[PDB]
């Protein structure tokens, strides 16, 4: 199989079902000085601003050098039909 | 140029109650081309509407005691605009009668009962209308109700009476009204004298704004320690246990406090005193998921748990 | 004449009068439905009696409990034809589509 | 995906985004004569296609209508579950008759 | 081929906290909390209150589990020592699933002499 990124196992996205869907994840220090990362969601694409946030991720982070995010992304309304697909794209081009 | 013809021989013939049937024919003048004719039909009183037709008639229900007016037209769609002929109307006139003697504040109640004979319909429909007397009726005046729903037609045998022998109110123990029906429940009340005409008074009642839910059975409720379990029954309705929503209220008979809890389940626990009395009821009505929100359900009957 | 009322009836008796007649062939395959709500499945049930028909003799009580089945089948048609005959406002449609969704609660479930 | 959720979500955004629903005045849609929903479902979700061509493409109503065509979706698997089976015609028979009684009764 | 994650708006709810009020009637004190209204009012709600005396910690804390309930009076306190409480909340209907809402704001009481 193949080996999931470290920002994909340590994503976790919830919702209020009213206004906001709440995400949280996490990488590696290691990581960082070579390629940044940026989380997609998808309509077409769209990248979601996000924070970094030292208030832990909703998992646990193999490494212990591990940098974790918190993102928010507000939209109107949800409904039971809903999926939400996320992704994370390098930012430059390897 | 295309010129498109009125529609000839527009009739309003009554067929029922709170019901009129339009009829039209296409013009024999008309030419006679491939083209797929179609109908508009405006009502014009007493609550304008209007809507597209292709065949030449429509059942439209309305209230007939004011009168009712209709118009039609022959019109043809075009991929850019609408060709529409000169209107045709009819009009039926009001029923006679010296103002003011019709009835008012007609209110039409309908419960439901469990029908334990009828291995094919389980629940039963009754109804109850209440109504005041004309300003100017005369102390002689006999008033009739009548109710319809759907196809079925009934007049009244069971009335209420005051001093003068006139007809207040009336009961339908038994009625053809589908409890989870959704149609248009028409009430006509006219009447006779010897001295002068009463006009009738029509109205078309939605089942869901007049069904009056009754209120729910074995409310039961037990203290464990400080816990207390409320479970009861569903009231007795064709709709079933998933198309209801119920209240729960919880007042302390020592300090005065009151709770009111919403919930769409059957059953509701709660933490309370173990040093207090309290008294437990409940409300229901048919959720505005399943039917359009209608009465609630009056209280249940107290029931008393725990001790002071 | 009759009305579309006690055809049903009519029907039903024929049918339960000439059960052996009309399943006598073996490798005849017809479709059935098996959902509940058998209010959609009419074309269907028409398809398979029309089948039934081009496979049974037509002699006897058959051949009027046929023509008894093309005169219920035409009612059918008639109320088929009658939700496209009208078109109405958005706001009815809209309380139409309340109804409907109501009823898609209340059974349909 | 649970279809009861999903119809009471459904009538649920009907009822609020109703206005948008009528933004404009003059378009007509197939309405049924009678009151039997489930017989001309289909013309009422060729009405909803209709109402889809021609409405404002954003928002929550676009979002309430693929309820609306999810909705759609089980109507048609339960329109061919009807047909696309097998049986030895006695049973198609015993669903005749079943079917002639409730119409008989039910209607 | 990409990675991409899955999530599902309707099985991964988290509510906003609730807002826990106290309520002095009579001799006894009671909670209740409210939550932001939803869109929908059909799906459950199942919450967690938790009261701890100020000399407790958290852990040892009496916790009582409601279902759509929003009050509960609190039985017969010790005098003349501080409480604490708090809520959270989370969905409890089919077809809506997800984690613990974050605890309300402890709000504390004074029990009269
Ligand atoms: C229409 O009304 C006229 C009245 O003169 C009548 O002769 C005719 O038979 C009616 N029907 C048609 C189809 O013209
Ligand atoms: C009719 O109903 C209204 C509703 O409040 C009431 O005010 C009025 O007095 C009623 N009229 C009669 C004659 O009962
Ligand atoms: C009242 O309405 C009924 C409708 O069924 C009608 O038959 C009757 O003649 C009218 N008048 C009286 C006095 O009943
Ligand atoms: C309530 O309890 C009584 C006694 O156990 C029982 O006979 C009855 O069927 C129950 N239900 C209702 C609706 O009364
Ligand atoms: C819908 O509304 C628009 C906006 O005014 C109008 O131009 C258009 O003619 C309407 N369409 C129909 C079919 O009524």
């Amino acid at each position: 199989g193949a080996e999931e990124t470290i920002p994909l196992q340590t994503l976790r996205c919830y919702n209020d079902y009213t206004s906001h869907i709440t995400c949280r994840w996490a990488d590696t220090q290691d990581a960082q000085r070579l390629v940044n990362v940026t989380l997609i969601r998808r309509d077409l694409l769209e990248p979601v601003s996000c924070d970094l946030s030292d208030d832990m991720p909703w998992s646990a982070c193999p490494h212990p050098r591990c940098v974790p995010r918190r993102c928010v992304i507000p939209c109107q309304s949800f409904v039971v039909t809903d999926v939400d697909y996320f992704s994370f794209q390098p930012d430059r081009p390897l | 140029k295309i010129s498109l013809l009125p529609p000839v021989n527009f009739t309003i013939k009554v067929t029922g109650l709170a019901q009129v049937l339009l009829q039209w024919k296409p013009n024999p003048d008309q030419e006679q081309r491939n083209v797929n004719l179609e109908y508009q039909v405006k009502i014009n009183a007493p609550k304008e509407d209007d809507y597209e037709t292709r065949i030449t008639e429509s059942k439209c229900v309305t209230i007939l005691h004011k009168g009712f007016s209709a118009s039609v037209r022959t019109i043809l769609q075009n991929d850019h605009s609408l060709l529409a002929s000169s209107w045709a109307s009819a009009e039926l006139h009001a029923p006679p009668g010296s103002p003011g003697t019709s009835i008012v504040n007609l209110t039409c109640t309908t419960n439901t009962t469990e029908d334990n004979y009828s291995r094919l319909r389980s629940y039963q429909v009754s109804l109850h209308c209440t109504w005041l007397v004309g300003t100017d009726a005369p102390e002689d005046t006999q008033y009739f109700l009548y109710y319809r729903y759907g196809s079925w037609t009934e007049e009244c045998q069971e009335y209420s009476k005051d001093t003068l022998g006139r007809n207040i109110a009336c009961w339908f123990p038994r009625t053809f009204i589908l409890s989870k029906g959704r149609d248009w429940l028409a009430v006509l009340v006219n009447g006779s004298s010897k001295h002068s005409a009463i006009r009738p008074f029509d109205q078309l009642f939605a089942l869901h704004a007049i069904d009056q839910i009754n209120p729910p059975l074995n409310v039961t409720a037990e203290i464990e320690g400080t816990r207390l379990s409320i479970q009861w029954e569903k009231p007795v309705s064709a709709f079933p246990i998933h198309c209801f929503d119920y209240e729960v209220k919880i007042h302390n008979t020592r300090n005065g406090y009151l709770q009111i809890e919403k919930l769409m389940t059957n059953a509701f626990i709660s933490i309370i005193d173990d040093l207090s009395k309290y008294d437990v009821q409940v409300r229901a009505a048919v959720s505005s998921m399943c039917r359009e929100a209608g009465l609630w359900s009056e209280w249940s009957q107290p029931i008393y748990v725990g001790n002071d | 004449e009759i009305p579309t009322s006690a055809l049903v009836k009519e029907t039903l008796a024929l049918l339960s009068t000439h059960r052996t007649l009309l399943i006598a062939n073996e490798t005849l395959r017809i479709p059935v439905p098996v959902h509940k709500n058998h209010q959609l499945c009419t074309e269907e049930i028409f398809q398979g009696i029309g089948t039934l028909e081009s496979q049974t003799v037509q002699g006897g009580t058959v051949e009027r409990l046929f023509k008894n089945l093309s005169l219920i089948k035409k009612y059918i048609d008639g109320q088929k034809k009658k939700c496209g005959e009208e078109r109405r406002r958005v706001n009815q449609f809209l309380d139409y589509l309340q109804e409907f969704l109501g009823v898609m609660n209340t059974e349909w479930i």
